[PDB]
């Protein structure tokens, strides 16, 4: 039993003021990763602000993949698997970028529904994926705070 | 029992995007391109001749004669992309002067024409106002079933016109759309449209300790028939709440208010074939309370292998719905939601405002993680559950207290090439698991990498969650059990070997079985595949139905680009494609 | 030869799930004789935002008792519940009866209306066609024709019609089928005999189902479409259904 309180933070003290920049800032990516950095204490800044001293995420592309999972004893479609990608990269000022990635899986059955019920099934579905895009993201600061220091 | 055949011989299939990039280079000058040849058991041959013709720099359109031999004449694709102040956007205008299969098989109409319309748009005025065009039309019902149309979307089997206004600034979004279907006489299926819609959304933080966000939407209800009920709803949504964090755990209350109003219409025939009557006017108003918490603990892993940190993330939220009869307002976007493990803590059970469950519960989670000594983590596992201190009423709906639900996670990355996945939904009050899937791959690269899978779900789940009549029928009812393999070999440096089988338990029966080979040149690719799959049903001895299939494919590349070995492209041919997974 | 006695018709939905009971009065040792003119009804069920069709049948028919008899049906998936519409005649074998009313050679061309209200006897010669009866109407088709269309077609034949000129005298009763069955010089009675549903051109096509009479044996065709549900919404299992309730049979001598 040597467990402790987590002494460390989740978001290095060198990141906690830092730019967020995409390429859609009013996106829906962009939206959940603001949100996540909020609730950590991260306290954002504008794009075009005067500090030069600050690290800068700037998220990239989104690729999301649906495909038939499983099927039925006929050959119909059972379930589809969900696969949603993204790309940033962190920014230190002084040094050089630091790529990082996110991958998320869900699979659910093919439910035979109307076309607005399946259409919001499925941007709820979307909008948790992004969700927990974001957090996995967040999670990835700490490697790229130990990964500064050997360089 | 079935066989066919493919051969296709054309130049390797470059896309440019529906809207206008700006001319780069001039494009690629007026002339034709390479053309492509098809042939098929089923639909003999058939040869296409695009043409591209560079009317300006932000116009340029393609004319590609289309021609099929069983139905004897040629169809006259057309291809206008532009590009102007307002926007860039795509036409096209596909036209099959007679069609000789349609006169045989739709004897009542009396010409045989064939066409699609499809336009699309996009345009940013200024940088918030944002301008969107979908639009669809179609000639005949069986338009979309006869022909792969390579733009063009079907909804219900409806074309769809589809126009949208939207404003977009950090904190505030506006958006009003309309859509339609375009509605046959002999189509029969029901489907609901937004005849507008307009949504709203404000977010407005650092209120003080609080954070406030406002959300309302206006929308009306039309359905494709003239029996089915029409309606009217608005709906707000305020919301606040109190986020606080520390250095090792959060906790965040939220309040949420509901307030809808209903309008229905057309209520008669509804009605007097139910039991149930719809009213006219209802209003539907519900508070919301819900608190979630977080902790999180490290160890030093030291027994193990030094240098790495080992965390334990216990979770509880907790949520508050009051009930409210829901039996007077008609279900038109409403569907139950199917959970994991992240959708444990979902503050809904259907997706939509139509029906709003009660809730009365307490959610609980433990996350485990593995971190390295460069801090990336490694090893992952989760467990949660759901504990119900009241049903879940929503005023229809069709023991019901107590932990009924445990969900379950699982994701080891054994190696840079290892990676091993999990997942589980046992279920209470029947001692069976519901679901679950599992697979470990290996992939040294893109050509070198073997899978293995497993998919299962109890037939209980599936009486549960599917439709009433798959529980009856022999091919729904029996649940899934299903072994899948993928491998992937580049046997020399110009060829490249790919299969997959995937196997039945419950019925003893393959499922899906491939094989496909590739020679790549760096002039030309040669592709040959063959698949045995599951095509249907008897319903005489009540046995399934394969179908095997075999594709020669030609490619003429030219180019001397990357052209990798042609693996990646041959895996994702099956019915059940490949999926990295790693 | 029996010559049955007409007590009572009736029209009505179930008043249950899938139970109908009408109730005359009866005389101890009859042999009660029910002619359904309507003994297949197509119901669009709903299933969580879901209009589907549904096949009912009526599947036995069971006599209480001097008092009345009660239909029972079922569903083509055996899922769902509703009350359907059934239409047909009680007789007893045991004081009104029925008569001769109507007596033709007619050329029925897609849909011809009934000339009098009663039941509707009849015979033909042509392979290719299949005849129905919705209640009020004979329905002539193409049964050769495999497609989503709703191809009419046109019929010569002798139309018998009963209500309450000779009595209704009827011998034998006769379980149609997927298979031919001979019934000699005879006219048989007019109706629906099921209901179907297929695959077809990326729709869930529902069709009636009729009677092809070619030389003189008599068997299961389609008929009328009831309608086209896309299979981009929902896919739903074939079904042929057959109703197992018999037809009358009645000697050529009108």
């Amino acid at each position: 039993c040597g467990w402790h309180l987590r002494d460390t933070t989740q978001v290095p003290s060198t990141m906690k003021v830092m730019i967020l920049d995409s390429g859609d800032p009013n996106g829906p990516l962009s939206r959940a990763v603001r949100n996540q950095l909020r609730l950590n204490g991260v306290e954002l800044l504008d794009k075009e602000t005067t500090r030069k001293d600050v690290p800068s995420l700037r998220l990239g592309k989104v690729s999301i993949a649906k495909d038939t999972a499983s099927v039925f004893r006929n050959g119909q479609t059972a379930e589809y698997q969900m696969i949603m990608t993204v790309n940033a990269t962190v920014l230190i000022p002084g040094r050089d970028i630091y790529p990082i990635s996110a991958k998320v899986f869900r699979s659910f059955f093919d439910n035979p529904q109307m076309a607005l019920a399946k259409d919001n099934e499925q941007d709820m579905i979307v909008k948790e994926m992004y969700d927990r895009a974001a957090e996995q993201l967040i999670r990835k600061l700490p490697s790229i705070r130990a990964a500064d220091i050997r360089s | 029992e079935i066989w066919n055949a493919r051969f296709k011989v054309g130049p390797v299939p470059i896309f440019y995007s529906p809207y206008l990039q700006l001319p780069v280079g001039d494009k690629r000058r007026s002339g034709f391109l390479i053309p492509n040849a098809k042939y098929t058991t089923t639909n003999y041959f058939e040869f296409y001749l695009p043409y591209y013709w560079n009317i300006a720099p932000n116009m340029d359109a393609t004319i590609t004669p289309h021609y099929m031999h069983r139905r004897g004449n040629i169809m006259w694709e057309n291809e206008f992309r532009y590009l102007s102040q307002a926007g860039a956007g795509l036409m096209e205008l596909d036209y099959l002067p007679s069609d000789k299969v349609y006169e045989d098989e739709h004897p009542n109409d009396d010409s045989s024409r064939r066409w699609l319309f499809y336009w699309n748009h996009s345009g940013v005025m200024d940088q918030v106002w944002r301008f969107n065009v979908d639009y669809t039309k179609v000639s005949d019902p069986s338009y979309f079933n006869d022909f792969d149309n390579k733009y063009g979307s079907s909804t219900d089997g409806y074309a769809t016109q589809k126009f949208s206004v939207g404003y977009a600034v950090q904190n505030f979004n506006a958006t009003v759309s309309t859509k339609q279907f375009q509605v046959f006489s002999e189509q029969n299926t029901s489907s609901y449209s937004a005849e507008p819609q307009l949504d709203v959304n404000y977010y407005q933080n650092d209120v003080g300790p609080f954070d406030t966000r406002i959300y309302g939407q206006a929308v009306h209800f039309v359905n494709t028939r003239d029996d089915m009920p029409e309606a009217t709803r608005v709906h707000l949504e305020p919301t606040i709440n109190l986020p606080l964090s520390n250095n090792w755990g959060s906790i965040n209350t939220e309040a949420k208010f509901l307030a809808t109003h209903y309008q229905q219409t057309n209520l008669d025939w509804y009605n007097s074939r139910n039991t149930t009557k719809l009213d006219e006017s209802v209003n539907r108003v519900m508070p919301q309370f819900k608190v979630d918490g977080k902790m999180v603990f490290e160890r030093d892993m030291e027994m193990l292998a030094p240098g790495y940190t080992q965390t334990l993330e216990p979770r509880a939220q907790y949520l508050y719905v009051p009930y409210r009869d829901q039996s007077d307002i008609y279900n038109y976007d409403s569907s139950l939601l199917q959970s994991d493990y992240s959708g444990l803590f979902r503050d809904r059970t259907y997706g939509g405002l139509d029906r709003i469950a009660s809730a009365n519960q307490v959610t609980t989670g433990v996350t485990s993680r593995i971190y390295d000594d460069a801090a990336v983590e490694r090893f992952n596992i989760s467990v949660g559950q759901i504990y119900y201190f009241t049903e879940s009423r929503t005023g229809d709906d069709n023991d019901k207290t107590g932990s009924l639900v445990w969900a379950g996670d699982t994701y080891w990355r054994i190696s840079e090439r290892w990676g091993l996945r999990g997942g589980i939904q046992y279920d209470t009050r029947l001692d069976n698991v519901a679901t679950s899937n599992s697979s470990i791959e290996y992939r040294r690269d893109e050509d070198r990498l073997v899978q293995l899978n497993y998919h299962y779900a109890s037939p209980e789940y599936i009486q549960a969650t599917l439709p009433k009549y798959y529980s009856t029928a022999e091919q729904y009812k029996n649940g899934i059990s299903q072994v899948g393999a993928v491998a992937s070999r580049p046997i020399a440096d110009r060829w490249s070997i790919v299969g997959a089988y995937y196997y039945d338990t419950n019925a003893n029966k393959q499922a899906d079985s491939m094989l496909g080979v590739q020679y790549s040149s760096c002039c030309y690719a040669i592709r040959v595949g063959y698949e045995r799959k599951l095509n249907g049903w008897d319903n005489d001895k009540q046995h399934a139905v394969y179908d095997n299939a075999i594709g020669f494919n030609i490619e003429l590349r030219g180019l001397s680009s990357n052209y990798g070995l042609g693996t990646q492209e041959m895996l994702r041919s099956n019915i059940l494609p490949y999926q990295n997974t790693l | 030869l029996r010559a049955p006695s007409y007590c009572t018709s009736f029209n009505q939905r179930a008043q249950s799930n899938k139970t109908l009971t009408i109730n005359t009065p009866l005389t101890a040792g009859s042999q009660v004789v029910v002619a359904l003119t309507r003994p297949v009804e197509v119901i669009e069920v709903f299933d969580q935002t879901l209009v589907i069709p549904d096949p009912f049948y009526v599947t036995s028919v069971t006599r209480n008792g001097n008092s009345g008899i009660t239909l029972r049906g079922d569903d083509a998936y055996g899922a769902y519940s509703g009350l359907p519409q059934w239409a047909g005649v009680i007789m007893e074998v045991l004081a009104k009866l029925m008569t001769c009313r109507y007596a033709k050679r007619v050329r029925v061309n897609g849909s011809m209306a009934l000339p009098v209200s009663g039941v509707p006897f009849a015979r033909w010669d042509d392979g290719n066609v299949s005849v129905g009866f919705d209640g009020g109407s004979i329905i002539v088709r193409n049964a050769s024709y495999g497609g989503i269309d709703d191809v009419a077609a046109s019929v010569d034949m002798d139309l018998v019609i009963f209500n309450n000129n000779k009595p209704f005298v009827y011998d034998r009763t006769i379980n149609i089928g997927t298979s031919d069955q001979n019934i000699g010089n005879s006219l048989i009675q007019l109706s629906y005999t099921g209901a179907l549903i297929q695959n077809n051109g990326g729709y869930n096509h529902v069709r009636m189902n009729g009677i092809r009479m070619a030389g003189n044996n008599v068997r299961v065709a389609k008929n009328r479409v009831i309608g086209n549900y896309s299979r981009q919404q929902f896919q739903m299992p074939g079904k042929n259904i057959a109703v197992p309730t018999p037809l009358l049979v009645i000697p050529n001598m009108y």
